RNA sequence: AUUUUAAAAUUAUUUGAAUUUUUCUUCUUAUAAUUUAAGUUGUUUCUAUACAGUACUUUCUUAACCCACUCGUCUUGAAAC
RNA sequence: CCUAUUAGCUGGUUAUUUUCGAAAGAUCUCUCAGGAUCGCUGGAGUUGAUUAAUAUAAUUUUACCAGGUAGAGAUAAUGAU
RNA sequence: AUUUCACUCAUAUUAAAUAAAAUAACUCCAAGUGGGCCAUUUUUGGUAAGCAGAACUGGCGAUGAGGGAUGCUCCUAACGC
């Protein structure tokens, strides 16, 4: 008998292996955790970790945010483990060098016409194995709708959680507990 | 030396003093000799008595000396009178008891055994006050007085205590307790 | 107790039997973990049908090999003998039960010239 | 039948099983209902500071970009 | 690295000297000191003990004074009891 | 490219040499300490005065009870001084804070003053060390000075003799050496305990509490 | 069955012996700033702005100051977690906390020590000493000062 | 199959020094070997000069020492009269 | 036949190993053999740490707080006597 | 009060000690549970109860092992082979 937390076994949290049985993604994961193990690069370690993540944790990144993030350093390469989507609200692109897991057809065409080019992670490993002049970017992970229902329950004071309702008319969950006139409000 | 024969009571001389403060600069130094199994128990008893008689505790005090007193003549037989305070199941009593042996430690061990056997007084209930050698003239207990005759002799009616090797189970004939 | 021949040590023999299977005919001896509430075996009372554990696992260096110190491979015809040509001293061959005397002689002779030992060599003859 | 009305037994063990959580202690606290006529003035201070800083930076950018 | 037998770092001399570069010198010095003959101590025990006469005198006086203090305390408590008895 | 092994060998030689010198100076320091203590006590006897020596500043404490039926404060203190199993032993520097921590756990441990020979033999016979990167330690028996140098070398303490010195005397690098040292896992005493239930200072036989210098005889049969 | 605001405050909210009467005039001169620690002791003579029973004797840092009141942020243990609680009291029920004064004095003294130490290029230990075992001492005492102690008889 | 290496120790030569002064004194200078390093190796017999037995492996059946209360379930608590 | 009506109630609820592992408090309830909701638990995932630190701690030390239980009192108040 | 510039406040042991302190923090989904009982200490009602009702901690439940001859709760001590 010995007094240890968790009976003395270290507990880690999160993914350990990729769940996707995509052969190309499996090859990418093998290459990049080989790179992370062999090189010292935290860059490579982060890429290997992010290639493992669920879909909800590699959200799409718009061309607008891509340009905005790459505004100050124009000669470097934007590396994003998610996908790149075209933004119709953007008027003009400029000369973008971006490596990403997937490119939308529209985003791809816009980038090629702007004169930059789209890069895959095998090419990124070939050309920048350590990660010199590569800025690591990711899209908004907490922006998705499912997150709008999380946190404090809708009904707790000062809670911004969006409830689960059939629809949002006046007659759907808007009377008692959502206005002072009917009992309380929130 | 025979460890089975040897008890492990020893006499320890312990000197201690309260930690000097601003209120007093030179606290009086307290000195006492007590009997314990070892110097650690001796120091524990010394601090217990410091707390009980003086308002001085281990935390506010410091040791100055802790040595062991050894008998000058461990093979001379001498008579000891020991004053004693012990508490019973219903009260506290003082008694004076006499022994005779070579060392004060042996006398104290005898006293502990006698107290346990006669009054069921555990060692935790015993406080030794003033054990001292007494001359043959003023020995008081008859069981010690009768041991100081001018020529002492008696038979040896004790049963044999043989070695485990020769304490054999089956005997060829009945042994004699008569002996001699 | 443990059985040790050569380097192969079998940590326990006398396969575990189901609790109460000895005194109930409807209860087969095949081991089943008893859920119970006051179940004796589940509570691990001494002197009653100890349960299998992972601690009884044989070491992985000598796990699946037979007393002839090699792994068994069950074949159904001479075609499945080809991989044994490389590791004839690591694998012994056992002919499947539903193989006829036609094919058994062929497999026996092929294994003989392949220098690979056969477990049930003298079956159906 | 009669019900055990109440006990706090095992509640301390339950509480300490996931530890006694401490508040997160963020750096900034919302000023929604604290000292108006002071935090409004602070808003004005901050607006002026941004105005001056941004106009200096814009002057520098214009004189460096011609 | 593969685990080997943990050699006894106290009795295995090679591993002990590997762990403690000074141990072999210390042990050799101890052995040299042990290898001394007996005539020297036989003829010097009296020299070493006669110089301890003053030490014995000093250690006798402290114990003498301690017993004097104990006896004085005994006498004073007996006198107090005798005074209180009446 | 082969010069790297040569320079590695020469720096290892230099490390062995100054480790030897440091150990020799440690031995002189121990001997001088004993001599000065004896002579100073003699002088105190010669004069009509008292000499109180310093407290030993280091306590070896060994757990006595198991992992069941303990108050949460006791369990917390046991975790804090790394006494997790029934016969674990650790070194603790003695100050007011650790003394107060030990006070609340006193009925479940026994502790004392280790002395040089028992410190040395504890380190040599039961000395295990936390090797891996932080929080991934992987206990290993010493068997070599390589890992001691690797982790503790920056404090100029590469060597088991340096560890012994820093433990016996509450040296400037004591917390680091103690933390680097895995908790000692001791066998039961050769001749058994007296009574784990009762205090050492109780007149009846007992075991728990502060044994002072008497911890060494117990460690020797627990080792 | 009774859980009023002041339930169970018979002695906690009672004035001390011969210490009755309203707060001293000098207390209103006390200087309070944002973020500094403050003690919550309830003054029964002032009823408005009285803190709740629980917070009497607690400490917390000021997060709000009004014309005659202070909002102080206090940790409260609720079952399995501590949580922050904004308690609003009047001036009489709050007092400057000395929970920091040793730290402040240490900061000032240590700064004016570090300045001189760096000036003289010396290495000093600035951390607190947690004093433990005392060194060996060589003490002298008159023989007429040692007194013999032995346990007393019963009476 | 590029740490059972390196070193550490020991032996035999060898270089200088030190010191407790030397047949296990220590420290390096080089060389060559060993293991006390760097988790058991050797010798001799038997099995046996057999092709399945009286041996060896194994199943079963019996004993013997120690231990062992009907399971499932509701229950705080079941071997439960 | 509707109808396999309903049952907050009783009974049952079918392979192995491994890992983690409870509650019998609390709030509301035509509620007291029930439920919802906190708490305790598992799984999943991210952010972190992986730097013998920092975050952190059923621990202590130092500094500073709050108390009116044990004890004490009746000549200090009230109530007794 | 905020902002920007300065200078600089131990860190080489870490603004007290100790710490298999990141085995952390957070988020999501969800199970079971929501009849408890016992021991030490404290305590209310009761003449008292293996009684009724509470506080702390530890256990039994959910758990075997050695001991207490015997025993759900005692002592030791918690469990791979």
């Amino acid at each position: 008998g010995i007094a240890l937390k968790n009976v003395g076994r270290i507990k880690k949290h999160g993914r350990k292996h990729l769940v996707s049985k995509n052969p190309y993604l499996r090859l990418l994961v093998k290459l990049y955790n080989f790179l992370a193990r062999r090189t010292n690069a935290n860059f490579n370690k982060i890429i290997a970790k992010r290639l493992i993540m669920p879909k909800r944790y590699r959200p799409p990144l718009s061309l607008s945010k891509l340009q905005y993030h790459m505004a100050n350093h124009p000669n470097d390469i934007a590396v994003v483990v998610g996908s790149i989507t075209d933004d119709k609200r953007l008027f003009s692109l400029k000369q973008l060098k971006v490596c990403a897991l997937r490119f939308t057809e529209t985003a791809r065409k816009r980038i090629e016409d702007a004169g930059g080019e789209c890069l895959t992670f095998d090419q990124l490993a070939l050309k920048y194995p350590t990660g010199k002049k590569c800025v690591l970017l990711r899209g908004p992970t907490k922006a998705r709708t499912a997150e709008k229902h999380f946190g404090k329950a809708p009904g707790k004071p000062k809670s911004k959680a969006r409830p689960y309702v059939r629809s949002k008319g006046r007659k759907f969950e808007k009377a008692r507990g959502r206005r002072k006139s009917r009992a309380y409000k929130k | 030396i025979d460890n089975s024969l040897n008890t492990n009571i020893h006499q320890y001389h312990i000197v201690g003093r309260a930690i000097p403060t601003a209120k007093d600069k030179n606290p009086n130094v307290y000195r006492m000799c007590i009997f314990a199994k070892n110097d650690t128990n001796a120091k524990s008893r010394f601090w217990y008595f410091m707390k009980k008689i003086n308002k001085l505790k281990k935390s506010n005090g410091e040791l100055l000396a802790c040595e062991q007193i050894k008998e000058r003549f461990p093979l001379r037989v001498k008579n000891y009178g020991v004053l004693l305070r012990y508490d019973s199941r219903t009260g506290t009593h003082n008694m004076y008891k006499e022994f005779r042996d070579t060392t004060k430690e042996g006398a104290i061990a005898q006293l502990y055994s006698e107290m346990a056997g006669r009054h069921r007084a555990r060692a935790s209930s015993i406080n030794i006050i003033r054990i001292s050698e007494i001359s043959s003239s003023l020995v008081r207990r008859p069981h010690i007085k009768q041991l100081l005759k001018r020529r002492l002799r008696f038979p040896a009616l004790h049963l044999p205590t043989l070695q485990k090797e020769y304490r054999k189970k089956f005997a060829s004939k009945r042994p004699s307790t008569y002996r001699m | 107790a443990v059985k040790k021949v050569g380097k192969i040590i079998k940590k326990r023999t006398k396969k575990f039997t189901r609790f109460q299977s000895n005194r109930f005919m409807r209860v087969k001896p095949a081991w089943r973990k008893p859920r119970g509430i006051d179940c004796r075996v589940r509570r691990r009372y001494k002197g009653t049908n100890l349960m299998p554990s992972i601690g009884y696992g044989s070491n992985k260096k000598t796990k699946f090999l037979l007393p002839n110190n090699k792994y068994k491979y069950v074949v159904k015809n001479v075609k499945e003998m080809e991989p044994l040509i490389m590791n004839h001293t690591k694998y012994c061959v056992q002919i499947a039960h539903n193989v006829s005397s036609k094919k058994r002689k062929q497999i026996i002779e092929r294994a003989k010239q392949m220098n690979v030992s056969v477990i049930n060599a003298k079956a159906r003859l | 039948a009669k019900s055990k009305n109440h006990t706090n037994h095992n509640q301390n063990r339950k509480a300490h099983k996931n530890g006694i959580k401490k508040p997160k202690k963020h750096k900034f606290m919302s000023r929604k209902g604290l000292d108006p006529n002071f935090f409004r003035n602070q808003k004005y201070c901050l607006k002026g500071i941004q105005k001056k800083k941004k106009e200096l930076k814009l002057k520098a950018k214009q004189e460096k970009n011609n | 690295k593969k685990r080997l037998q943990n050699k006894n770092s106290l009795t295995n001399f090679a591993v002990r000297c590997r762990l403690n570069p000074a141990y072999k010198l210390l042990r050799s010095l101890a052995v040299l000191r042990m290898r001394k003959s007996i005539l020297e101590k036989s003829k010097n025990k009296k020299e070493k003990r006669v110089q301890k006469q003053i030490q014995k005198k000093e250690l006798q006086k402290i114990n003498h004074d301690y017993y004097k203090g104990v006896a004085k305390a005994v006498k004073k408590k007996k006198k107090r009891e005798e005074k209180k008895a009446k | 490219a082969a010069k790297k092994i040569k320079t590695l060998k020469l720096i290892n030689k230099k490390k062995r040499n100054d480790l030897r010198q440091r150990t020799l100076r440690y031995e002189e320091e121990y001997e001088s300490e004993r001599k000065k203590i004896i002579e100073l006590k003699r002088e105190a006897r010669k004069n009509n005065c008292f000499y109180r020596e310093a407290e030993k500043k280091v306590v070896f404490v060994i757990r006595l009870k198991g992992v069941n039926k303990l108050p949460p404060k006791v369990r917390s203190v046991f975790r804090l001084l790394r006494l997790l199993q029934v016969h674990n032993g650790v070194f603790v520097k003695v100050n007011k804070a650790t003394k107060e921590m030990l006070k609340i756990v006193e009925p479940y441990v026994t502790y004392g003053y280790p002395t040089l020979s028992t410190v040395r033999k504890l380190l040599y016979k039961r000395g295990y060390v936390r090797v891996g990167k932080v929080r991934r330690y992987a206990r290993k028996k010493i068997q070599d000075n390589a890992d001691i140098s690797k982790h503790l070398g920056k404090y100029n303490v590469h060597g088991i003799e340096d560890m012994v010195y820093q433990l016996y005397t509450c040296g400037p690098v004591f917390k680091k050496v103690n933390n680097f040292l895995w908790a000692f896992k001791l066998k039961p005493p050769r001749k058994g305990f007296k009574a784990k239930r009762h205090a050492f200072n109780e007149p009846r036989p007992g075991d728990w509490g502060n044994r002072e210098a008497h911890i060494n005889e117990l460690i020797n049969r627990m080792i | 069955k009774s859980r009023g605001k002041r339930s169970g405050t018979r002695y906690k909210f009672s004035k001390k012996f011969r210490k009755h009467g309203e707060c001293t005039a000098n207390k209103y001169l006390e200087k309070l700033n944002y973020g500094d620690y403050v003690d919550i002791v309830c003054d029964s003579t002032q009823q408005k702005g009285m803190p709740f029973n629980y917070y009497h004797g607690k400490t917390g840092k000021i997060f709000h100051i009004t014309k005659r009141g202070v909002g102080v942020l206090v940790n409260k243990r609720v079952k399995h977690r501590i949580e922050q609680k904004k308690v609003c009291v009047r001036i009489e029920h709050v007092r400057k906390s000395r929970c920091n004064e040793d730290f402040l004095l240490r900061k000032i003294k240590n700064a004016e020590l570090i300045k001189e130490a760096k000036l003289k290029n010396e290495h000093i230990n600035i951390k607190r000493k947690t004093e433990g075992p005392k060194p060996a001492a060589m003490i002298k005492v008159p023989p007429s000062k040692i007194i013999t102690i032995e346990p007393l008889p019963f009476y």
